[PDB]
């Protein structure tokens, strides 16, 4: 083991740089690490490209009468086709019509 | 006073922690669980309902709700159950 | 001399007769792709437009050279759409271009705004400025040479 | 073709600036090495310099105390040295590196600024 | 001083060949080439040869280098009367990843 | 403190969400070089470890 | 005697301010800091400031020190009866590439 | 905290060993200066030592009469001095450096030993 | 004089066992192997031992080779009367691409 310098007498080339080297691998793990996510003025009455948690879809937004049950983030109708979501951010149900 | 030495004697390089206020507890009641670990994802169900004085196992019906949902990437294939003994 | 990645050497070929014995006499050809066509029936096919595109990569970079990929050379220096009928030529070019003492004379570019459209030049040498506080022409932070 | 800044006598612990200008062909193809000769001895190798972007090469020995870049806008590059002493006081050369192929052979070559101390 | 050792000094008749060698390390003298320059005192140096055969245009001819393995020798075949110089070795070497110089034999033409 | 290269400091990363919105609000980065990714699309994957 | 000249003595009345400066080449005491000690006698000196502005922990305040340029002044507002003393001067220096030191003035407080 | 060797008379050209021991934090972290004082005189720089690598750094005005290494073994820092005269009759300081940051100030400071010939 | 030095001449008492060794740079002499060949005067030379130990049918056994490092030692052990010879190195090299030979040191048997 041989020391460095550092002297603040030195020029680029000699002055110590810090290194962060950051590893990244994506395989099996459900819930990792990802950024933030951002929303934006939740509008309503209007037919809107809307996203909420990741179900992407099109449609106007509307206040509701459905009540979901603690652990329910959206509902479907018959024929299986999303109908009502809750806004995760203000914990709210919206109908969804087309 | 409640120890913990007494589970095991070795801690070493935990990946995850988790902390959660009720988990139990919310005339006698019964308290049912379902386990179920699939693709790294533990999954445990919860219901606690009062009972009347039956089989222990009783004539009806009452739905699981889920708890925690938790990322572990854990093979699991056994399991115990913990106990405390007041000393 | 061949021109660097960033800026491609472009040319259009005229009406001819196209041998294509020559072009097989070159080299043992590391790579030799063809796409929308097979290298054994190249000599009957009748093409009427043919752009040679040239330049030199490094030797772990043949593999990007290829329609529909991503990598720091295919993002915004030379992007191959999935409409690729050609023929990406690759050959192990020693001794002619790798001056000892390193060739600096070839470069290419690192950061951008925007991903390049497919078969497109840019000899834009202006200072990146992907930050908050303005550069306008120094090397400094929040603003690169390309 | 090359041309060099003046030669003068300094002090020391001081900045010391020296500039070369080229003139005859292109100037950006090229690069640029800088050497270092005391007098009446042999030469040895100060630092490099690529034009293209920018970016300056030196040598372990003397690595830090001496910075080195040009301009292609006239075409000068500037070498500037810090903690000069009794042992610097030596005849600084640029020189265009003829880039060949497995040769260096340092090209047209230039002429370079006496530094004393 | 540097990575490829020069002999100092050498002299002698004039009119006659010489010869003059340099041999070092063989992380540069026995793996990359050997060029040659020449110094004339109070002015600026010059280029002699490079890739140990190759003169480069206007120099003369009577000057040839040989990379005999790791003795790179010039030799001077009809030495003349106007070359009192230095001569020096030069070479690429990928250890310290830069040309390295010699210090050049003093060689003196006599009278 | 940080460590010197022979001895280099090591850490895994749990579970979280990852602003990288900090982490560009230090120097002026002498050198940000992605190899696997591109900074200007780093928040939208999700790496596991 | 060293590369730092400090004047070598100092006296007057208590319980007033003094002063005491130090100035030399521009290599180290125009280009880098200059520390301040003092030392008692019979014994071994302490430390009194760094920077020149910033005492350390449980020395007190009266000491201030001054990088006023090349001139660098402790000034001594209320001098008590207990640092009749050697103040000497200290420097960082890149030419001997080293701290180097001065004299110390043996500065007396009278009765 | 540091402590010191004694404090005794020798004989003309011979060689002296001074050692200085640290207690109270830990050891190959700080680094070790060593220096000189003649009687009723200032100070001088005598000998730097880096306890880290072993490697020691000294003076041009005194280098080559005095060695300079350490342990950290048990902390202990040995200074060897030879050709002593009736110039080196002189208390000797091995002191702490304080690394701090554009000032040395020289830290914790220890206790040293009188040398008389 | 080519790049694997052979020392000259050794000679001495008969009977006895002797050493002779071969040292030159490590571009081969520490990097591959050192074989070895006698020469008989007046006809064609033999081989004697290849990879450092391993003799080859036919030929006797008191001879012994060693690649103690830089250092390639013949071990003649119970010297005969017969093989006044010149020894010679050799060995791969891959900085000239080939084999690369030695001078041979005459090795003369007593009466
Ligand atoms: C997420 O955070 C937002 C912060 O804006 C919360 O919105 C506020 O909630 C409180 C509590 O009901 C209201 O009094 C405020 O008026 C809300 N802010 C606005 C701008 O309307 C929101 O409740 C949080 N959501 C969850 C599930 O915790
Ligand atoms: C956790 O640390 C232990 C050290 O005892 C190591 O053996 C183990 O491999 C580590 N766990 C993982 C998942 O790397
Ligand atoms: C988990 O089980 C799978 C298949 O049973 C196996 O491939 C894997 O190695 C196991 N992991 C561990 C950590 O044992
Ligand atoms: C032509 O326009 C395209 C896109 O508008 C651009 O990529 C390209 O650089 C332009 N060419 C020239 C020569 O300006």
């Amino acid at each position: 083991l041989q020391s460095y310098g550092f002297r603040p007498t030195y020029g680029v080339g000699h002055q110590p740089y810090r290194v962060v080297v950051l590893s990244f691998e994506l395989l099996h793990a459900p819930a990792t690490v990802c950024g933030p996510k951002k929303s934006t003025n939740l509008v309503k009455n209007k037919c809107v490209n809307f996203n909420f948690n990741g179900l992407t879809g099109t449609g106007v937004l509307t206040e509701s009468n459905k009540k979901f049950l603690p652990f329910q983030q959206f509902g479907r109708d018959i024929a299986d086709t999303t109908d009502a979501v809750r806004d995760p951010q203000t914990l709210e149900i919206l109908d969804i019509t087309p | 006073m409640e120890s913990e030495f007494r589970v095991y004697s070795s801690a070493n390089n935990c990946t995850f922690e988790y902390v959660s206020q009720p988990f139990l507890m919310d005339f006698k009641n019964l308290r049912e669980f379902v386990f179920k670990n699939i693709d790294g994802y533990f999954k445990i169900y919860s219901k606690h309902t009062p009972i009347n004085l039956g089989r222990d196992l009783p004539q009806g019906f009452s739905a699981l709700e889920p708890l925690v949902d938790l990322p572990i990437g854990i093979n699991i294939t056994r399991f115990q159950t913990l106990l405390a003994l007041h000393r | 001399r061949f021109a660097s990645v960033y800026a491609w050497n472009r040319k259009r070929i005229s009406n001819c007769v196209a041998d294509y014995s020559v072009l097989y006499n070159f080299a043992p050809f590391f790579a030799f792709k063809c796409y929308g066509v097979s290298p054994t029936k190249l000599n009957d096919l009748c093409f009427t437009n043919v752009y040679a595109d040239s330049f030199v990569i490094r030797g772990n970079e043949v593999s990007q050279i290829a329609p529909g990929q991503t990598g720091n050379i295919a993002d915004y220096n030379y992007k191959l759409p999935d409409d690729f009928t050609g023929c990406v030529i690759a050959w192990n070019s020693n001794k002619l271009d790798s001056k000892v003492g390193g060739n600096y004379n070839y470069r290419y570019r690192l950061f951008r705004k925007s991903n390049l459209k497919p078969f497109e030049r840019d000899i834009s040498t202006e200072i990146y400025q992907a930050g908050n506080k303005p550069c306008n022409g120094v090397a400094g932070v929040n603003c690169y040479f390309p | 073709q090359l041309v060099q800044s003046g030669a003068e006598v300094k002090k020391p612990g001081s900045s010391v600036k020296v500039s070369c200008k080229a003139s005859g062909d292109t100037f950006s193809s090229y690069t640029f090495s800088w050497v270092r000769q005391a007098p009446g001895q042999g030469l040895e190798w100060m630092g490099r310099s690529i034009p293209i972007v920018g970016k300056a090469i030196y040598a372990q020995e003397f690595q830090g105390r001496v910075t080195i870049s040009a301009d292609r806008s006239t075409t000068t590059v500037y070498m500037e040295l810090s903690s000069l002493r009794s042992d610097d006081t030596a005849v600084y050369y640029c020189a265009r590196d003829q880039s060949g192929f497995d040769f260096f052979y340092y090209d047209h070559w230039g002429q370079g600024t006496l530094v004393a101390v | 001083q540097s990575v490829l050792t020069q002999p100092p000094s050498a002299s002698g008749t004039p009119g006659q060949r010489v010869t003059i060698s340099c041999s070092g390390s063989g992380s540069n003298i026995g793996s990359n080439t050997i060029n040659w320059y020449q110094q004339l005192p109070g002015t600026a140096p010059k280029v002699l040869i490079y890739r140990n055969n190759e003169r480069p245009s206007g120099v003369p001819d009577r000057f040839s280098g040989s990379k005999s393995g790791t003795s790179a020798s010039l030799t001077i075949s009809g030495l003349q009367s106007e070359d009192e110089a230095y001569y020096h070795c030069a070479a690429w070497d990928d250890s310290l990843n830069g040309p390295v110089f010699g210090g050049g034999t003093k060689l003196t033409v006599l009278g």
